[PDB]
This record gives C-alpha cells, sequence and structure tokens, in this order.
C-alpha cells in the first residue's frame, strides 16, 4: 500500500521492540550486543525504515 | 470452560533497572528493582557484605521505568512507576505491614506499549517537585508533585508538551537546585525526512539536546533551550546543580562525552580504546550505563562511573576555574576521564553511601562490590578536554588504555540469576522422588549450566560414629536459665548413652544400661533436675540425688510424652498415667488412670503456654486408628474432649502453636500416620475439637514428628523417607512443607550450643549429625558450573545421566586463532562466530562439571541439536548438530548450513565425529521421525537417513510459509513451527513418500518453542510473550492451507517462552506443562482434576481481580489477554495472593465462594503441591 502505511507499520514495530524488555533482550542477546546499544539501533531505525517517499 | 492453572516455580531473575532510595523512611538505603513484572525491594547489608530481599510484588503489568522522589521535609522516598497500564501510579512501601501500597493512580492514556502513549521514559526532579513521563514519540506529560496541609502528597493534572515528529533517545531531569524544574532530552525530528522524495535528509541525524522548563508560577511547560549535539549521542546523564555543581548533562555518543550546558562552553573527551593484541585498534565505543555520585562533607566532590559496551568502567570528574585565591568559580574548565575498573555489562549501576556498588547485569548473575579505592592513584593515565575538539567532526588522535584486574573494587557477592534462560529440561537423573530441572543460561563466558532441585538448603556442622545404630536422640538443659542446653542423649535397643556440650563427653549421672523412651527437664524456674523415662520406671535426677517412679506392675512403659510442668506415659496395658508438678517433686501422679480400648501408639502433650500453669490438652493415638484429645484441666482431668478416626494407625503426634496467615498464633495438632501420611489439624483451644484437616504424603516410612526452631520461628520437622520442614513462609505467609536436601533421618531434636544456636541434632545408620537450616523461603536449590559461550540448545542422552550443550557467541572471534573472558569478555569482531559443544555431567559429582569441549571452526556456529536413533543402525542413538557458516541474522544471510553427526563413546562421556553434510541454509529444527531424521531447512521439511559418508535424503517438501524454527511428531503427524506464521500440521504418506501439509494456524505467531501434548494438539510460545495451545479439528483430523487449526488456550505470561515440555514434577503424577522464560521464569500449567476445582479457582480468580487489582492500575483480565483474549487459563499467581489480604477481605471472599478461609488456603496450597512444586 502507500509508503506511509508501511512506514508506520515499521515504526510501530521498532517502538514495540524497545518497549517490551523480554523481546529486546532476546534480539540483543541473539546479536550478542549490549541491550542499550540495540535499543539505540532500533530507535535510530525509525527515521526511514523503508525507502524514501514517492514524489 | 477453564482447564489450566498457571503457576510460577521460579520468578524472573533479571533486573532491567535498580534504584537507590530511603524507601523505608529510615536513613538506611534500599534498592528497588524491576524484574519483568515483579517489583522487588532489597536491603543491602554492609556488615555481612550481602544483599537480602525484603519483599516482591507482582505488578501484573510491564515495568518500563521507575523514578524516586521525596516530599519536602520528609525522609521517605516514593516510587513512580511507568508501565503499560496507560496510567501513572505512585506507590509507597509500608515497613510495618511489609507490603506495597499505591498512593496515587491517574489515567493518562490507553493501555499497552504504544508509540504515542507515554510510559517509555520517566524522570523526576531531584528535589521532588515534579516529574516527566514520555513516549518514544511524541507525547510528554509533566506532573507537579506538592505537599498539602495534611502533609500528604498532592498531584496536579498533567501538562502537555507534545511536538509531532520528535523521537526521544534519552530523558533525565536537570538538577537546577530550586530553580524552575528543567528536563533534558535527546531528540531528533523525522518531519523533514518524510518530505524528501529521493535523496535525504537521512543517512544523517540532526540530534538536539532539548530543555523543557517547568514554570511553577505560570503552570506550563515550554521548550526553553535547545542546541545541536553529536548525531551519535545516545545517553544523557545528570551532573549536580545549584551549589553542588553547575547544572548540566553529560551527552554520550560515539567516542564522545560532553558537558554541554546552556550557560557553559562545550568540553569534549574521547573514550579510550583497548590496547590488547586480540583487541581491534581504532574501534570506537559507546556508553551503555552510568552513575553519578556526590560525596558527603564537601562542596562539589562528585564523580561519574560510566560503562563502555565492553563493560569497562571509567571515572569522570569536572574541574572548574579557580579565583585569585584557591577557590572555584561557576565556570567549568576541564573534564577528566580515568580508567576505573571492568565489571559485567549492566542495565543499572548504583553507588551506596555505605561504600558499595550494586551491578545489575544485563545478562548473567548480578554483582555486589565494595569500594577501596587504590589505583594506584595516578597509575592509570588520565585524559581531559585538553585539547580534544568540542566539535565531533573535527580530527583528533585516538587514545588507548590497558585493562587490568580489579584494583578499586572487591567482589563481595554474586547473585544467582537464570537470565537469560535459553532453555531447560525436566528429568530425574537420581533415585530421588522429585525430578530435577536442568537449565542453560547466562551469556558469554559468564554462561552457566544450572540444576534446580526442590528442597531446603541445610548445612551440616559435625558428624561422628557411635558406632551402634541408635534409635533415638534428645538434647536437654540441666537448668532452665542456661542459654546453651547441656546434654545430648542417645538410645539403642538395649542401652543408653549420654553426652553434653563441649568436644567430648561421658557419664556422671543417669541410668545407662536400659533403653530410654524420653528425656525432659520438668522444672522450669526450678533449676535442678532432668527426667529419664525408660521401660520399668521414671528416673528423676536432681543434683545427683535420684528418685524414681517404679513401673511397678508386670506392665512396662510403651510410650511417653513430656512437657516442662507435665509428664504423660502410656503402659503396655493401655492405661495412661499423668504426672503434674507441685512446689517440689515430679511424683504428683494422678490418683486415677485412664484405660484405653487398644494399645497407645503416640502421645503429644504440647509445650506450656506462657503465662499459664499447664497445657490443657493431651493427644492420644491408638492402634484402632483413632486420635483422641483428653482434657488436663483440674476440674475435668483426663476426660475425653474429642475423637477422630484416621486412615491408618497414628505413629506420631505433636501439639504446637504456630504463626498463622491472619497475624496471630494458632494451636495445631500435627498427626503422623503409620502409612507415611502427615496431617495438620486445628485444636480449638477450648472445646478441644479438631477441624480443618490438611493432608500430605511424605514417603513409605512411618512419619515421625518433632518441634524445632528455625529463623526464630517454631517449625515442625517431619521425618519420613526424607525429612520435611513445615513452616510459615516469611514473605508470602502461607504454610509450606518443603523437603530437606539432606539424608534420611530416624530421629531429630532441637539443639543449642555456643557454636551454633537454633540448630538441630539427628541420627541415621550409625551416625550422629548436627545441622542448621540457615535461611528458608527459597524452596529451590541451585548448583551450577560455567560454560564457554552463550547456550542455544540442550539435549539429554537417552539412557545415561549426561547433557550436551551447543553454544554460540555471535560477533566474536574464536578466543585464539591473559585476561579471563568471564571478567573482561571474549574479543569482539564483526561477522565472526565462536561456537562449541560441551558435555555436562551434573550428578556424578557434588557439582555439575563440564567433561569435554568440542570447538568448531570455519566461521561455523551451532544452531540446533537433537538425539536421534536410526533404525539403519539397529536403533543406536547419535548426536545431530546443525550449523551455519558466515551467519548474519538481519538480514538473514546464507553462505551454507551443515549437519554434523556424532557418536556416543564411553557411555556418553565423550563423542566421536562421524561426518558433516553441507546444506543450503542453517537447519533450525531437528526431530526424530520413525527411525530416521527430520530436519527443517528454510521452508523445507526433509527426511535424512544415516549413511557411510553423508546423511542421505529420502523425502522432502516445502511446509512452512517462511522458516522452520521447531519440529515435533507423533505417529504419521509432523507439526511444524514457523518463525512468523504459527503452526502447520503435516502428514506423511508411506505409500506415496509424500509430506502433505493439511492444517495451518489462523493468526500469526512468532513461534519460539513447541511440544505435542497429544496427537491432535500442540502447545507453544511466541516471541511476544504468549503461551498457547492449538488443536486440529475433528473433521480435518480424519484426512489420513485447507483446514484451520482451532485455538484451545492462550495466555500472556509477559516473559518470552524459550522452552516448553510436558512432564511430571511430582510422584503424584499429574501431567503438567513446564516452560521457561528469557527473563528467568520457570512456570507450570496444571490441568484441573475436577470441574469443581476449575469452578472454585475461576471464581476465586474473579474475586481476587476485584479485591487485589494490579498495583500499577492494569486490568488483570486485559493484561493476561494482551494480544488475544484469555482462553482456558486461570492465573494462579493472582490466586496465591489471597493469603496477603486483610482478614476482612478474606472473610468476604470466603462468603461469596461458600468455603471457609482455611479451606480456600488448603485448596490453594493443595493444587500446587500435588501436581508440581
Ligand atoms: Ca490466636
Ligand atoms: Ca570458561
Ligand atoms: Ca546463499
Ligand atoms: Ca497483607
Amino acid at each position: 500500500t502507500s509508503w506511509e502505511w508501511k512506514t508506520n507499520i515499521h515504526r510501530d514495530t521498532y517502538s514495540s521492540i524497545v518497549g517490551h524488555p523480554p523481546l529486546l533482550s532476546y534480539m540483543a542477546l541473539a546479536q550478542n550486543e549490549p541491550v542499550a546499544k540495540f535499543r539505540v539501533q532500533m530507535i535510530r531505525k525509525m527515521l526511514q525504515p523503508v525507502g524514501p517517499p514517492p514524489p | 470452560n477453564m482447564f489450566l492453572y498457571s503457576l510460577t516455580i521460579q520468578p524472573p531473575t533479571t533486573i532491567t533497572q535498580a534504584l537507590l532510595g530511603q524507601f523505608s523512611g529510615t536513613k538506611e538505603q534500599q534498592i528497588i528493582t524491576a524484574s519483568g513484572s515483579r517489583l522487588t525491594l532489597l536491603q543491602p547489608d554492609p556488615r555481612q557484605g550481602k544483599v537480602n530481599t525484603i519483599v516482591s510484588h507482582d505488578i501484573f503489568g510491564i515495568i518500563r521505568a521507575m523514578a524516586a522522589f521525596r516530599l519536602a521535609g520528609s525522609h521517605k522516598d516514593y516510587i513512580i512507576l511507568a508501565t503499560d497500564s496507560g496510567r501513572i501510579a505512585i506507590i509507597e512501601y509500608l515497613p510495618k505491614e511489609n507490603r506495597f501500597q499505591r498512593i496515587h493512580l491517574e489515567t493518562f492514556g490507553k493501555s499497552g506499549v504504544r508509540r504515542v502513549i507515554p510510559g517509555q521514559y520517566l524522570a523526576a526532579d531531584p528535589k521532588g517537585r515534579a516529574c516527566l513521563i514520555a513516549s518514544v514519540e511524541k507525547n510528554k506529560l509533566v506532573y507537579v508533585l506538592n505537599r498539602n496541609a495534611q502533609a500528604e502528597l498532592t498531584i496536579s493534572s498533567p501538562l502537555e508538551a507534545h511536538k509531532p515528529g520528535v523521537i526521544v533517545l534519552s530523558l533525565v531531569a536537570l538538577d537546577v537546585g530550586y530553580s524552575n524544574p528543567v528536563f533534558a532530552a535527546l531528540e531528533y525530528e523525522y518531519s523533514e525526512a518524510d518530505q524528501d522524495p529521493t535523496g535525504q535528509a537521512a543517512k544523517q541525524l540532526e540530534m538536539q539536546l532539548v530543555y523543557y522548563e517547568l514554570d511553577l508560577g505560570l503552570n506550563h511547560v515550554v521548550r526553553k533551550w535547545s542546541d545541536t549535539v553529536d548525531p551519535t549521542s545516545s545517553l544523557l546523564f545528570q551532573v549536580p546543580g545549584g551549589n553542588d555543581g553547575p547544572s548540566g548533562v553529560l551527552v554520550c555518543g560515539e567516542e564522545n562525552i560532553t558537558y554541554r550546558h546552556s550557560n557553559q562552553e562545550a568540553f569534549r573527551v574521547p573514550i579510550p580504546r583497548r590496547r590488547g593484541a586480540t583487541e581491534d585498534p581504532n574501534r570506537k565505543r559507546t556508553i551503555v550505563a552510568g552513575v553519578m555520585h556526590k560525596l558527603k562533607g564537601s562542596a562539589g566532590a562528585f564523580f561519574f562511573l560510566l560503562q563502555t559496551e565492553d563493560g569497562d568502567l571509567f571515572k569522570v570528574t569536572i574541574d572548574m576555574v579557580e579565583d585569585e585565591k584557591g577557590n572555584p568559580t561557576g565556570e567549568v574548565k576541564r573534564v577528566k576521564i580515568k580508567y576505573f575498573d571492568t565489571v559485567p555489562i549492566a542495565h543499572s549501576l548504583c553507588i551506596l553511601k555505605s561504600g558499595f556498588l550494586f551491578v545489575a547485569s544485563e545478562f548473567g548473575n548480578h554483582h555486589f562490590y565494595q569500594f577501596e579505592k587504590l589505583g594506584d592513584d595516578d597509575d592509570e593515565p588520565e585524559f581531559t578536554s585538553d585539547d580534544f575538539p568540542a566539535d565531533w567532526n573535527a580530527p583528533y588522535n585516538p587514545v588507548y588504555f590497558k585493562p587490568r584486574p580489579l584494583e578499586n573494587l572487591v567482589l563481595v557477592e554474586s547473585i544467582d540469576s537464570m537470565n537469560p534462560l535459553v532453555g531447560c529440561k525436566v528429568a530425574n537423573l537420581t533415585g530421588e522422588d522429585a525430578p530435577q530441572i536442568y537449565a542453560i543460561c547466562g551469556n558469554g563466558a559468564r554462561s552457566s549450566f544450572r540444576m534446580l532441585k526442590h528442597g531446603l538448603e541445610v548445612s551440616e556442622i559435625v558428624a561422628s560414629e557411635l558406632p551402634g545404630t541408635p534409635s533415638a536422640v534428645w538434647t536437654t538443659k540441666l537448668t532452665k536459665y542456661d542459654e546453651y542446653d547441656a546434654y545430648i542423649v542417645l538410645s539403642f535397643t538395649n542401652a543408653t548413652l549420654v553426652l553434653s556440650i563441649g568436644e567430648t563427653v561421658e557419664e556422671v549421672s543417669d541410668s545407662g544400661f536400659l533403653t530410654t523412651v524420653p528425656t525432659l527437664a520438668v522444672q522450669q524456674m526450678g533449676e535442678e533436675g532432668l527426667i529419664q523415662i525408660h521401660p520399668k520406671g521414671i528416673r528423676h535426677i536432681v543434683q545427683g540425688r535420684v528418685n524414681e517412679w517404679p513401673a511397678p506392675q508386670h506392665r512396662s512403659i510403651v510410650a511417653a510424652t513430656t512437657n516442662e510442668n507435665q509428664v504423660v506415659i502410656a503402659l503396655s496395658s493401655g492405661e495412661i498415667v499423668y504426672f503434674e508438678m507441685d512446689a517440689d517433686g515430679s511424683l504428683a501422679e494422678y490418683d486415677e488412670k485412664k484405660q484405653m480400648s487398644g494399645t497407645v501408639t503416640s502421645l503429644s502433650l504440647g509445650k506450656v503456654p506462657e503465662g499459664l500453669r499447664r497445657s490443657s490438652f493431651l493427644a492420644v493415638g491408638c492402634d484402632d486408628c483413632t486420635v483422641r484429645i483428653l482434657s488436663l484441666d483440674p476440674e475435668s482431668t483426663l476426660e475425653m474432649k474429642s475423637i477422630q478416626a484416621l486412615t491408618a494407625a497414628p505413629s506420631s503426634l505433636l501439639i504446637m502453636s504456630m504463626e498463622d496467615s491472619t497475624g496471630g498464633t494458632t494451636l495445631y495438632l500435627h498427626i503422623g500416620l503409620h502409612s507415611g501420611v502427615y496431617l495438620r489439624t486445628v485444636l480449638d483451644e477450648i472445646t478441644g475439637e479438631l477441624t480443618d484437616t490438611r493432608q500430605k504424603f511424605l514417603g513409605p516410612k512411618p512419619t515421625k514428628l518433632f518441634q524445632v526452631t528455625v529463623q526464630n520461628q517454631t517449625c515442625v520437622l517431619a521425618l519420613s523417607s526424607r525429612p520435611w520442614l513445615g513452616y510459615t513462609a516469611p514473605i508470602t505467609r502461607n504454610f509450606v512443607m518443603t523437603p530437606l536436601s539432606y539424608t534420611e533421618l530416624g530421629y531429630t531434636w532441637s539443639f543449642n550450643s555456643e557454636q551454633c544456636q537454633e540448630g538441630m541434632v539427628g541420627i541415621h545408620a550409625n551416625y550422629l549429625r548436627i545441622f542448621t537450616i540457615e535461611k528458608l523461603g527459597q524452596t529451590m536449590i541451585q548448583k551450577s558450573c560455567p560454560l564457554t559461550y552463550t547456550p542455544k540448545r540442550l539435549v539429554k542422552h537417552p539412557e545415561q545421566p549426561y547433557f550436551y550443550v551447543i553454544e554460540a557467541d555471535n560477533n566474536t572471534l574464536p578466543p585464539e586463532l591473559v585476561l579471563p573472558p568471564e571478567d573482561f569478555g571474549y574479543p569482539k569482531a564483526r561477522g565472526r562466530w565462536a561456537s562449541c559443544i560441551e558435555i555436562v555431567d551434573p550428578v556424578s559429582e557434588e557439582q555439575p562439571r563440564v567433561l569435554k569441549r568440542i570447538e568448531l571452526e570455519g566461521n561455523e556456529a551451532a544452531v540446533s541439536a537433537a538425539v536421534v536413533p536410526f533404525a539403519s543402525q539397529d536403533g543406536e542413538s547419535f548426536l545431530i548438530v546443525g550449523t551455519g557458516k558466515d551467519m548474519v541474522l538481519n538480514p538473514r544471510a546464507s553462505t551454507e548450513g551443515a549437519i554434523h553427526v556424532y557418536r556416543f563413546i564411553d557411555d556418553g562421556r565423550d563423542l566421536e565425529f562421524i561426518h558433516k553434510t553441507i546444506i543450503e541454509e542453517p537447519p533450525l529444527a531437528f526431530c526424530p521421525f520413525q527411525g530416521r531424521l527430520l530436519a527443517g531447512i528454510g521452508k523445507m521439511l526433509r527426511i535424512y537417513d544415516l549413511g557411510l559418508k553423508q546423511l542421505l535424503r529420502k523425502a522432502q517438501a516445502e511446509v512452512s510459509p517462511q522458516l522452520i524454527v521447531s519440529l515435533d511428531t507423533r505417529h504419521n503427524r509432523i507439526v511444524v513451527g514457523d518463525v512468523q506464521h504459527g503452526m502447520t500440521y503435516v502428514v506423511y504418506k508411506p505409500d506415496s513418500n509424500k509430506l502433505i501439509p493439511f492444517a495451518d494456524d489462523t493468526i500469526a505467531r512468532w513461534t519460539t518453542c513447541t511440544t505435542m501434548v497429544d496427537y491432535e494438539s500442540v502447545a507453544g510460545g511466541d516471541k511476544f510473550g504468549n503461551l498457547w495451545i492449538v488443536r486440529c479439528p475433528e473433521r480435518a483430523s480424519l484426512e489420513s492451507a485447507p483446514n484451520r487449526l482451532d485455538l484451545m488456550a492462550h495466555f500472556y505470561p509477559q516473559d518470552l517462552p524459550t522452552s516448553i515440555c510436558k512432564t511430571n514434577l511430582v510422584v503424584g503424577g499429574q501431567d503438567v506443562l513446564v516452560w521457561s522464560g528469557i527473563q528467568g521464569t520457570v512456570g507450570v500449567l496444571i490441568p484441573f482434576v475436577t470441574r469443581e476445582d476449575a469452578d472454585f479457582f475461576q471464581n476465586l480468580e474473579s474475586h481476587m481481580r476485584a479485591e487485589d487489582p494490579p498495583l500499577a492500575g492494569r486490568d488483570h483480565l486485559i493484561y493476561r489477554g494482551y494480544y488475544v483474549p484469555v482462553k482456558g487459563v486461570i492465573d494462579g499467581d493472582l490466586c496465591e495472593r489471597f493469603t496477603l489480604l486483610p482478614n476482612d477481605k478474606k472473610q468476604m471472599i470466603a462468603g461469596e465462594l461458600d468455603r471457609s478461609v482455611r479451606e480456600i488456603e488448603r485448596k490453594i496450597s493443595d493444587i500446587r503441591t500435588r501436581s508440581a512444586f
């Protein structure tokens, strides 16, 4: 659907990953990275998760 | 229509946040921790160097943030909780009641963890004047906290500070002294990035530090100040303000620390890089956690402890310009970083005023350290803002440091944490009655293999030979004012031995030739004298002068119970003789004796109730399977008060008053049956009738009862095949019987001495022992051994007591090809894997041990494992390992997968590598299927057989929509767990050699673990914290995409399930579902026996939902049905909070449920102890 729709779905997903400590610990442990660093990666991804908008 | 009861065997042991505060109101400091949904209050002990848990409380919500604040002119901190309730809750701890109580609860939004609803961030003004709660985007709310005329807390309505497009990475409150409160935030706006169609406006971040000033006068909030900071900035920290320092925040980003306040210049310092040979040079690092501490007795005198992503702790300080004299000014000059010490990576760090550091590890055990601090003071290089460039883009030269063992800190306690719990299995590797729970957890070199055993931990002080097998023991004081009881007595089938305090003992008084049935010193407040009753008389000993009660009839003494002021004996004829005490002389025998229909098998007199002359009741058990209560009052002596019939002959009796769940002592009669049964009844204290019977089965041996004292609490010690301790739990306040992790005992008695107090003495098989149960409450004992890398799976040898763990640390080079990795971490390297197999022997020795390690190579990592028997090999079981090469998780990257095959040698104590067979993608799931191997590779379900040089395909098909993560099977049915699309039921057609999928899941489920409970249904969990059970419809089950599975149960434990299995936890044999959670939970789902029990616990759960709502304002039914509504499961964690209520609530619920309070208690305890523990 619209680029906006996909963008919102992804931003909601990243927000949820940062929000639920168990999931965040799971993913960060899988990557063997500190939980805070993974949290920062996820929050940073919210800028443009997918491609740039259409013109 | 309910059928499952959810209970918690082990609560989560993670700590996503720990906070320091004077929560008790005293000047002492306490620690508040968030463990998933548990709010826990801990008391550090500076003398013992340990930390003890004061209380824990299930929020029935998600604890996302915590803040502490103090009211003006008060010494007590309150706790603000930011959770998923959509509400802000402010709670207080009550030391008199040892419970949490919330003092404010106000709704500000809808429930859940959502993007635009605050809860993610929470900060509080240091002076306690206001607080700010915020979401990731974009809402912020400020609540003003004030003090009313009543001196109570008052909360204003929130003040909005929203701004669309704003993403927050960090939020801390500024210490502006008593100026207008200011909150600092790291923010970036995405509004521009959405407007640039191609090109960007992205791949770049315009991070700003923003100040939100709260004007208390005008009661509004405004973006007062802001500026651009380092785009890599991720953390903020509060620097002291007002007189204690210049207000501001350390901004922390990639190799960048900055003071960066509004009325000050910028001051940049870099992060030193490790100088190790394995350590990659020119590798930048960031900060993960940090603490600020202000030292007492001095202005300023503040430092920072900041932690790198490797776990290295650097001390940061601030130096300000001096005047003409030697005094500071408000202007800041430099920022000094100095290497401090390396500790595990932590979610929170806390510096106690008593000179300790509490480290809440993000993974693995938690750490408690004591400061020193010896460096040597300038042994470590120090680096300042002189003259590193305040500009982040400006060039500069890197700086290095050499890590080294602890100098400033000393470890004083390691705190058991099963976080992260990768998996567990339930199995019985010993002859013990209860299976054990084996679990793999930890991360890195701090990982661990742990075994949990249901029992109480007891420490044996001495042991000795006798050598003849004694049949009884006692300890007794010559005098009623001796704190240390003098004597220890033993009894054999034809003799008696007497000991005492000290190193060795022998005889001075007492009759040593004949067997002795009891020993007590009758006269409290009358120093002289013990009694030794034996067959054929009662010897009274007083300062060496001896006067004995003759038998004297042809009959002999067959049983006897003794009390301080009273003595009761039972003869072979069935007559009962009662002795009370005058001003001098224990021979005040009653003129009359009481005849019994049969032979007396047990007697219990009960201690003397203080403030009274004598115990009013006597318990008499007979061989006619009856227990009677006879009166001992003077007016109606030896008249029968009550009687009860029993399932078997009573072998033991013990009258004892214990603390009850309602805050006052109660008089109970413990009964021990000749069949191994233990009962506890209530003695009415007036009419002497017995009510509210509790039962339990302890073992085949006849149960015996004794009274001991543990932790200043009077407890019952029941001896059966095992020793069980019945006590009132200190925190949860219910009545528990837990077995001892100790040898079978035939006799025990309370023991005292100068060396140990409130200990115990017991005998078994030519041995005497002295032990004490130092601390109770923890019903699960845990033995552990370290592992090499972060575990992934756990499999058991099919016949021998051995385990095999596959382990894989991502983004780590093989340690090779001087610093202990558990203390400093393996050397990190991007894209490189470190993996290994380890064989674990958990039972053969006192502690689990790793027998052998098998290191992998070739950038190859283990991801799955199974023990599979092959028909082609006459049924021999082999070890199957799945691996991947050059694995990158996001996005998933396939160089190649592989399946190693190993063979069991030396009964499973070692492995022989057979052959390795390469495949397309890493195989995430294995499963034994009809004498051959089942593997899941990609979306591919594949059957292999064992060949001479490779595994050989025999059939395959695509079954799952995106990726296989789990497999299980019964008969011709295979159940396939997809990484995202839930379950898929496949059937195997032998004549056609086809794998046909015939059922799939309705909704998406990010499966993490599965098991088959029967042929038709599968129980599993998903990564969003759900447990569920799906089932194949009966119409589609006869078919041996097209059909949809039915949903049979669903439940939100909140913790992420990592493993699940169907097993039996108790000899009683009720099949249960045991599961484990990433945060440390070990839980059970228990099926109800009858519809009546299901109804009782459903209605009990409703009333507990009304009278004990979740602390943080959640709705319990909505919480347990976070994603999809609750189906089939009753939350027993809530039900078990019934014991915590005030008595009026208990009586109300007892009214609505039409059962007595003691009955509700008994059913709650019963459902747990019968089917699990
Ligand atoms: Ca009472
Ligand atoms: Ca090691
Ligand atoms: Ca590939
Ligand atoms: Ca209470």
